[PDB]
């Protein structure tokens, strides 16, 4: 048996049972103010998990020295602003202190409304740098 | 009666900000529903 209960300073946000039939089934809970002061309480008898997760987004914290990575790229048929075709380079170190490296994943965000080479892909595929490449929802991961 | 503690980084973007609760009714009851995808982490391996 369990009641759980979440409060804040201004009112109770949720009132929730779980029981025998509430046990395979996850409760998913929202904070309207994203910097409040809440408080949960769960009262009866039997074992339960809490999960406090935040989600945010930080731009790109390349400031202290870490797994060394470096990416620009190039134009070569740029036209009156936006160009048709872009040339991703991307430059990749180690910098730890561990004996050595296992494999790696690398994530490129496609750059708003642009498309994977194909033919590219295939090319770096069928070329031993990279063992594995794959494209989904405009990220592209290379395995190396 | 735990409190969360929960504060934002600094030079944070805004609008970019969510606070989720997460409950279940069994100890091993959350990877359940979401067993195609434990991970946002990509596959293609196979171990992975
Ligand atoms: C127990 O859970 C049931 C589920 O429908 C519901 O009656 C209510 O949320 C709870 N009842 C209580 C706490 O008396
Ligand atoms: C939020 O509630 C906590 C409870 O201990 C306390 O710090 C204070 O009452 C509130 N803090 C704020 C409003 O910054
Ligand atoms: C780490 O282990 C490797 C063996 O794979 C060897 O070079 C040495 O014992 C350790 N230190 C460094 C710097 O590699
Ligand atoms: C948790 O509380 C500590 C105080 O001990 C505070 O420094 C920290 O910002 C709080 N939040 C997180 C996510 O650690």
């Amino acid at each position: 048996h369990h009641n759980v209960f979440l409060r804040s300073e201004y009112g109770d946000v949720g009132q929730l049972n779980l029981s025998e039939h509430n046990r395979l089934v996850v409760q998913r809970l929202q904070l309207p103010e994203v910097s409040g002061n809440y408080s949960i309480s769960i009262n009866g008898t039997g074992c339960c998990l809490v999960q406090s997760t935040i989600r945010y987004n930080i731009p790109v914290p390349k400031e202290n020295s870490a797994f060394y990575v470096a990416a620009d790229s190039v134009s070569k048929n740029c036209l009156n602003g936006v160009a048709y075709t872009i040339t991703i380079t991307v430059s990749v170190s180690y910098r730890g202190l561990r004996n050595e490296t296992n494999m790696v994943i690398i994530d490129i965000q496609m750059l708003s409304g642009y498309q994977a080479d194909y033919p590219s892909l295939r090319q770096l595929e069928n070329s031993q740098q990279v063992s594995k490449t794959e494209e989904q929802d405009n990220h592209v991961f290379l395995y190396l | 009666e735990m409190p969360i503690n929960l504060t934002l980084p600094e030079n944070i973007v805004q609008g970019s900000a969510s606070a989720f609760v997460t409950f279940v009714g069994d100890v091993l009851g959350l990877p359940l529903s979401n067993l195609q995808n434990l991970l946002q982490m990509p596959y293609g391996c196979g171990e992975q």
